[PDB]
């Protein structure tokens, strides 16, 4: 059973303290969070169907204190809806905080909040690229694996008011229809190719015609035809994706038909981007606030 | 219902991101 003000109430208390300060959850509340959300994901669709308003972010990568100041700009639950897109954790200084914060208000606001898998949300990704690291540091690798077990059920795409596709990654030249995105069963692991490794994994490109083989190493890369021709067939206006660093946390790609969002500045501190946050109110007017990283 | 963008971007600067 959890007291689910209490944990937030801890997690939010360390707004303001010298960046990099931790918050010390019992290893049972953390496991808590994890086997709750996932009964609500496993409850929810797979596909989400979501009404405006709300306020959509993309790669946040353990940046927790970042996360908190696009709460302090978005509004903080439930005053605004939110949908993110995915990679809550790996690189980053505080995973942990970042995917407790965001399993915490999953749970206290089950239809106002909304997250998405990226492919970080992966155990052989997120195995490598620091989360399991942080969690072997700070608790154990049990924790971890609680972690995976969580993740294996997060849901894989959003449609916002019939118009605007989101998912993590991208298209895929496998998919036909939504129904098939409907049948995949969860807990599910990602696989190494197919739907949806496509959808977590691939990435628009202007100089490809049609598909290509992404630089990666993993899925495709999809050209502009493709967007129009998705977005025709499935009577969508937008995809709203994440899975890039782009220079001002926002950038459009065929004719602004697909946009990407990645919402943790200065990325590793090695990128020196923006974060970004795009809002879509009820007539489905998209804007955008960028977090600009400064000394 | 029909997707649109505003022009205007809002733009909000985090001091202490570079070099954390
Ligand atoms: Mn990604």
């Amino acid at each position: 059973m959890l007291n689910i003000d209490s944990i937030i109430q801890r997690l939010l208390e360390v707004r303001g303290s010298k960046p990099g300060k931790n918050v010390q959850l019992q290893e049972n509340e953390i496991r808590g969070l994890c086997l709750k959300s996932r009964e609500i994901f496993l409850s929810q669709p797979i596909l989400l169907e979501l009404e405006a308003p709300l306020k959509i972010c993309g790669d946040i990568h353990g940046q927790y204190y970042d996360l908190l100041r696009l709460f302090e700009y978005g509004g903080f639950p439930p005053e605004s809806n939110y949908l993110f897109l995915g990679d809550y954790v790996d690189r980053g200084k505080q995973s942990l905080e970042t995917i407790c914060l965001l399993l915490a208000y999953k749970i206290k606001y089950p239809e106002n909040f909304f997250l998405l898998r990226g492919n970080h949300e992966c155990a052989s990704i997120n195995r490598i690229y620091g989360f399991y690291d942080e969690c072997k540091r700070r608790y154990n690798i049990k924790l971890w694996k609680t972690f995976t077990d969580c993740f294996n059920c997060l849901p894989i795409a959003a449609i916002v008011d019939e118009k605007i596709f989101c998912c993590h990654g991208g298209l895929s030249p496998d998919l036909q229809s939504m129904e098939q995105i409907r049948r995949i069963m969860r807990p599910t692991d990602v696989p190494d190719q197919g739907l949806l490794c496509d959808l977590l994994w691939s990435d628009p490109d202007k100089d490809v015609l049609g598909w290509g083989e992404n630089d990666r190493g993993v899925s495709f890369t999809f050209g502009a035809e493709v967007v129009a021709k998705f977005l025709h067939k499935h009577d969508l206006d937008l995809i709203c994706r994440a899975h890039q660093v782009v220079e001002d946390g926002y950038e459009f790609f065929a004719k602004r038909q697909l946009v990407t969002l990645f919402s943790a500045p200065n990325y590793c501190g090695e990128f020196d981007n923006a974060g970004a946050m795009m809002s879509v109110d009820e007539t489905l007017m998209c804007s955008f606030q960028i977090l600009k990283p400064a000394e | 219902k029909k997707v649109t963008f505003l022009e205007e971007v809002t733009e909000y600067y985090i001091s202490g991101d570079e070099d954390r």
